[PDB]
């Protein structure tokens, strides 16, 4: 999902716009 | 910046990243 | 002495074991004949031990059926030395049926103790026994409940011969049996003994002797025995043994060695004596058994070499031990008593093992443990063994505690709450870094419930007040900030500076729960402290561990904080007593709460004004009497909330001034220069600060009155009187201007010649207005005047009799 | 009533209100409504927007971070019932992280068919405790309403009482109100769910929540069972099939829905059992011409594949997607991080599955009492084993008691190794039974099945011990039980004895003071004694066995049934609260409370009273010298220890059932000594407590102090007068002195004392120096009570 | 020893046979 | 309480008498 | 047996009467 | 009976209940 | 030994016999 | 008879044993 990417590992600013229009 | 984002902190960070164009959803 | 030494023994249940005394001459111990039921008088008439002579410890007879007389059992018993007394008794005969007479006609002297004979319903021949001629202390005997004081059984004294003496006030013959007399030696033969003609024996003979004045013919030795000769002291190279004989070194050493490898009285030599143990301050050597003074304290070695420990009693024999010449395997299936019995051990000759001990949070009780040889290794070649220790948390404070193991591997398995860091410290402290092998220490079972990650929490701000203290520390955040349930604050008074968490499971450790900060440093303020008291405070974090029990919690080092001081408490029990007419002694007690270092005491005293109503009340009327002066639930709740949050996040997103004194270093004071019988109010305070605006308590009040002068109520001055034409007298007297407090009134007793002594009272107002007294209408004759000043102290002294002829 | 509006499939709204217009004509929503992520919105944007058409929601309502919304009353004023066919994490309505929201405002919402409500993290929300969810939700135990304003502050609540019915929540009646303007409508208890009108007339049987005309299926606002042409009916009439459990559709509708999916990307519907089911269950296949699926003559199950072969179960909505499955081409890990039981729903959703291609894992499932919900689980192939070559996994289950019921259940594990750890209530017997029934005995190595952790807080001793000797005494109880010996005597390590006081018979199994008993040395019954036991108290006692690991063997210890034994009685304690008051000169009232420690059922009380002897010094003291203030009122044992060694009449009455005592026949104004005792045994050598002492003196009379008899006088030649009066030989205790008040006619009056010795020795009183004249003497006797009446004036001439 | 088992406390025949061979 | 004193030894003899009384060897 | 009724368990006078001659 | 009867207590109570008629006591079942 | 008469008789019988049992018939 | 033998006459342990099972 998303939380297993950001709270477990570290999300870069590149990985976040994948949830954006 | 890079940090463990989860909880309401994740919501705030994602709204800082986007919100001028909106969150994505499956049509 | 033809016969063996015969160490003390007892005989029970039959006479089969009685035959063991056949080849015996002397008993170096105690002889007990007891609990004999299936016996008949036919079983005792043909059994005798003439070779028996003397007994060292005592002789006990108890419940032997069928025995009628001891005159055949022990025809030659002579001495009961009484080295060890059975309940301070050297000869006890208890509950014998069928026994009719003592019969011990050869019994002569008893070195110490007493004789108790009781509950012998058929025993006779007690009135013809002179215990003062045998014993040395006849006031401790207890001879009751026999047949003599209940009936009048025949007591045949073979007079015609037996000597007759006085016991209380009458001359009664002394005899043992119907055919034997109680021999009495001449008074010159106090202890030597007398022969047939009654002649004193050698100086060392005791009781009886074959030839007078010969040490080689004594039946018994008064002081010591050696090679058929009685000597006063053991000459070298013989040491005194058992306080009755002399022996060389070889036999004593043989006894010691026999005790070395048996179940015992390990024998040592000290001051030429083979005493059972070296006395205090001494210790035996390997080469010689000398009790050389190791030192006041000694290596206290205790022998066992395997022994388990399960309770206090099993650990009782270990009290005071310093060296254990064996091994310890402690298994306490249950604290302070553990530190009492144990904790003095320095060295263990073998291995130490802890197994499944439920109630041991830590091994701090082993305070003095420093070294272990480990010569004997537990199976698996293990010197230190730990297994299934439930609540064990810390072994020792390795910051200061030193422990070294000479050899042996380490075993640590199935310890749920033992942080692996301590196991790591084991090898660096004991020098066993590479002495073990694989699988010796379990990596997945130890420390399964220990958040010993301790992210160093550092305090940032401390503020102290006389009763409240405020703390502030740097906030902590685990990688997932939702996991921090909150902090737990621990505090407990620590007068010493060496306190770590060491308690059973129990502890005082006053703990308060703190909610996590709202996202400012978390902090917390404390209440209800004691002023001028040192405190120990440390903070730990409560977090929810991950799937693999990854707590990654944070800990704070134990810090010590001392709250400031305040005004002290009131001094206790102020007593003010008049030890003199002008001296007052003041004593008090220290305050309950010093609230700092007391510097001095503040004392005030003020003169007490007497009651003004006494100056206006009339006591000449009636009324003359004068008064003279749990967790898992909350963890699951938090994890449930976090799980719902995570599920929602996954679903939604799409990745495309008064006279005062300063008492210093004292608790008492003396006050001088005070008027007699003067009341005083005493104000007492305690202060812990002198120069900068003294911190002192409230006033303490106690009232004191000085002693009155013994010559202050006495009237001084010539009494002058005036006579009228109609026989009227005006009396004036000079009062004692400085009286005992005040004078309520004056008493006047006047007696004319031929009459009786009258009385009259002059009140204060009367004395003021009349300047004394005014009597009118006086009968003719000669009178007398006597005036006494009655003050609060009492009646004073009368005036001179004023004779006037009217 | 009908539903004017479209089916309006459930939708999602994000980032702006541009899509709210799609609900303009929606009267019913056949899905889920999720309005969330509304960041740039102000409260002025919601005042003019309303959806009065919406009535019933099928699945759920999600509101998450909708900024600028303060109340939902302007949004859904006619929302009555939420069916909850599909939940959102076992919740039918969630209000999560709502800022600026103050009150709910769903005044028209009556029933929630399935699911719960979770409202959390709303710091501005009030009017929460003022709603009675019991009449709304058939089960409120799964609600979760925390981290709000109401439980963190004390914001006021305005109840429209003056009207709104009040219901008791725990012990007090509180008002049920939605907002300050509208409050929770309550129907009479007779019609539980059919709904009520305004006046109380009960609605139709098919009505749900609200209705207009009572007792009419055409006037139901919400259909209870099914909907068709504005008529709520018990079942769909032919040939109308059921659809989505709320309405009925004809064959044309189901056919059109099925055909729209084939030519598109889906839920291609079929027909079975008079329903338009999406996919009919295992064993049925659907034909080519008609849409009815027929039972195949072979074993054709319905396989439910898994995303990357790893599906986790944590909620009802995570397991409902497995409904109707029988074979799983994947591995299930069961993780209900809860605190509340979900076996009821899990039984219905799961339990129809037989095979599992992957592994089965249980992790952190806090509330799982048992795995019995796997009703039809038979085979676990374990083709894709969990890491470590494990097929079955169980870790940190705080309440797992039994895996199944092995007596009637069957199981088969083809491959893999088992694993059990930190199961505090699953003892080793169940694990061994499973490893025997499955057939995996020779598959696990050491530490695969933990021994300390598994069932450490449980108790399945399954072997019985018997007490061979029970003896009671004053403070001590002696017990002995028959010896127990497992196959290896070294396994036994001792017996742990649990005893705990219990006045009542009902005591549970498994407080509880523990005593350790060493194993007997190898007839030799272990036994134990207890000391320090208060008398006359029942005790519940049982004994437990302590054994070793028993990994290679199968020894499970033993335990004995709970035994109730009571210690005997003894002497009771000191009677309490002793007071001794006198209400009458002849009556004394005595009150006492029973002793603190009865130590047996108290039978009767014993009390003794007697008269004290007065002070002798009271009779030989001068009572007018100033200061006249009269007070107002082993060797045997040593020998036995050494020799024997063990081989290796005062008036009284029996007061029965009474604590208050009054005593008559007592002298007035005279003290008495009273000692009181309590007795718990009367006939068999009566046993009583120690004496409790108390003393009291009756109040005095009114005439005892008065002197009786006239006044007698004698005068000598020198006018010295001796005066006589007989003393009251029966006074209030005794008389200490007499007062002589003599006056001269026209002159002053003087007083004189007559003490006891003065009257006795001088045969009365003698006055000296009395001039001729008419005198008057009144005599008063001072007793221990007070002042008596003065005698008549003594007129005489000297 | 025996006194504290039988006089002070309660003892039965089991203890008495324990005190014998 | 009933068994201590002479009664103790009498009773202890009743339960025994042929086996004898144990003593530490 | 008598012990299994009155020692291990409780008894009453009625079933205790069964052991008289 | 109010309390448990065992051993000497049991035999004494059985004596008192049976009276002069007598009884037999065989614990070994 | 002195004769015990009464309940002491059955007490002595129990002490002597123990678990073997006895037949006490005062007929 | 037990009663007279052990009441009017003194009894030994042997007498008691003869009336033992």
């Amino acid at each position: 999902g998303i939380v297993e990417q950001c709270c477990t590992s570290i999300c870069s600013r590149y990985q976040l716009e994948n949830y954006c229009n | 910046v890079n940090q463990h984002l989860c909880g309401s902190h994740l919501v705030e960070a994602l709204y800082l990243v986007c919100g001028e164009r909106g969150f994505f959803y499956t049509p | 002495y033809p016969g063996e030494v015969c160490p003390g023994m007892d005989i029970r249940n039959n006479l089969t074991r009685l035959h063991e005394l056949e080849n015996c001459s002397v008993i170096e111990g105690h002889l007990q004949i007891l609990l004999m039921f299936k016996t008949r008088p036919e079983d005792f008439r043909d059994l005798s031990f003439p070779k028996l002579i003397m007994i060292t410890d005592y002789l006990l007879l108890f419940r032997v059926y069928g025995l009628e007389s001891l005159k055949d059992l022990f025809p030659n018993l002579t001495v009961i030395r009484g080295s060890r007394l059975f309940f301070n008794y050297a000869l006890v005969i208890f509950e014998m049926v069928h026994l009719k007479e003592l019969g011990l006609y050869n019994l002569m002297n008893i070195t110490r103790g007493s004789v108790r004979i009781e509950k012998n319903n058929e025993l006779c021949y007690l009135a013809t026994i002179d215990w003062s001629r045998i014993l040395d202390s006849v006031e401790d005997n207890y001879i009751v409940l026999n047949k003599d004081d209940n009936e009048e059984c025949g007591d045949v004294c073979p007079g015609t011969n037996c000597p007759a003496t006085v016991i209380n006030g009458q001359f009664v013959e002394r005899c043992w049996t119907h055919s034997h007399c109680q021999k009495v030696c001449p008074t010159i033969c106090k202890s030597h003994g007398c022969t047939a003609e009654g002649l004193c024996c050698h100086k060392e003979c005791l009781g009886n002797c074959s030839e007078p004045d010969d040490p080689t013919k004594c039946v018994a030795c008064r002081n010591f025995y050696l090679d058929g000769q009685c000597v006063e002291t053991c000459p070298p190279p013989y040491y005194h043994f058992q306080d009755w004989r002399c022996v060389n070194f070889s036999f004593c050493q043989d006894l010691h060695f026999k005790c070395r490898n048996s179940r015992c009285h390990q024998y040592v030599i000290h001051n030429n004596k083979c005493i059972p143990e070296c006395p205090s301050g001494y210790t035996m050597n390997s080469s010689n058994l000398m009790c050389t003074p190791c030192l006041g304290p000694c290596p206290k070695v205790c022998q066992i070499g395997e022994k388990t420990i399960d309770s206090v009693t099993s650990a009782q024999e270990l009290r005071g031990c310093t060296v254990i010449n064996g091994s310890l395997i402690i298994n306490i299936r249950g604290a302070a008593e553990l530190e009492a019995n144990l904790g003095l051990i320095e060295e263990i000759s073998g291995f130490l093992k802890i197994r499944r001990s439920y109630a041991l949070v830590s091994l701090s009780f082993f305070r003095k443990l420093h070294l272990i040889r480990g010569e004997t290794l537990e199976i698996g070649n293990y010197s230190f063994y730990a297994l299934d220790n439930q609540n064990l948390r810390q072994l020792w404070d390795w910051s200061k505690h030193n422990l070294t193991i000479t050899q042996g591997k380490l075993f640590f398995h199935y310890n749920p709450k033992l942080c692996l860091s301590e196991i790591h410290k084991m090898e660096e402290v004991s020098g066993t870094k590479g002495r073990q092998e694989r699988n010796d220490i379990a990596l997945k079972t130890n420390g399964d419930q220990a958040s010993c990650e301790n992210e160093l929490l550092k305090f940032s701000f401390i503020r102290t007040s006389f009763d409240k203290i405020l703390l502030r520390w740097e906030p902590y955040w685990p990688p997932d900030f939702r996991d921090l349930l909150g902090f737990m604050l621990f505090y407990k008074e620590a007068p010493y500076q060496n306190v770590t968490e060491f308690d059973g499971q129990s502890n005082s450790w006053t703990v308060v729960d703190i909610d996590p900060p709202q996202r400012s440093h978390p902090g917390w303020l404390m209440r209800g402290l004691k002023p001028w008291t040192q405190y120990a405070i440390f903070v730990k974090t409560l977090v929810t561990f991950s799937d693999e029990r990854r707590t990654y919690g944070a800990k704070s080092d134990i810090i010590y904080v001392q709250t400031d001081a305040t005004n002290p408490s009131v001094p206790l029990d102020p007593i003010s007593v008049s030890n003199s007419s002008s001296q007052i002694i003041l004593k008090w007690k220290p305050p309950s709460d010093p609230n700092g270092n007391i510097t001095h005491y503040l004392v005030y005293w003020e003169r007490q004004a007497e009651d003004s109503e006494l100056f206006e009340l009339d006591y000449c009327l009636k009324g003359l009497k004068l008064p003279s002066r749990q967790i898992l639930k909350e963890l699951e709740e938090s994890s449930f909330r976090k799980t719902f949050e995570d599920y929602l996040h996954n679903v939604v997103f799409v990745p495309r001034h008064r006279p005062f004194e300063k008492v210093v270093n004292k608790e008492s004071l003396v006050i001088s220069g005070l008027r007699h019988f003067t009341g005083y109010r005493i104000e007492l305070q305690a202060c812990n600060q002198d120069s900068p605006d003294e911190r002192c308590s409230v006033a303490a009040y106690v009232s004191a009155r000085t002693m009155p002068e013994a010559k202050a109520d006495d009237i001084v001055g010539p009494v002058t009187h005036e006579i009228f034409e109609n026989n009227v007298v005006h009396l004036m007297w000079q009062e004692p201007k400085e009286p005992n407090g005040l004078i309520v009134l004056y008493e006047v007793s006047y007696r004319r010649y031929g009459d009786e002594e009258l009385h009259l009272c002059v009140s204060r107002k009367h004395f003021a207005l009349e300047r004394g007294c005014r009597l009118r209408g006086l009968s003719p004759g000669n009178y007398s005047v006597r005036v006494r000043a009655t003050s609060l102290a009492g009646n004073g002294s009368w005036t001179e009799p004023t004779y006037f002829y009217v």
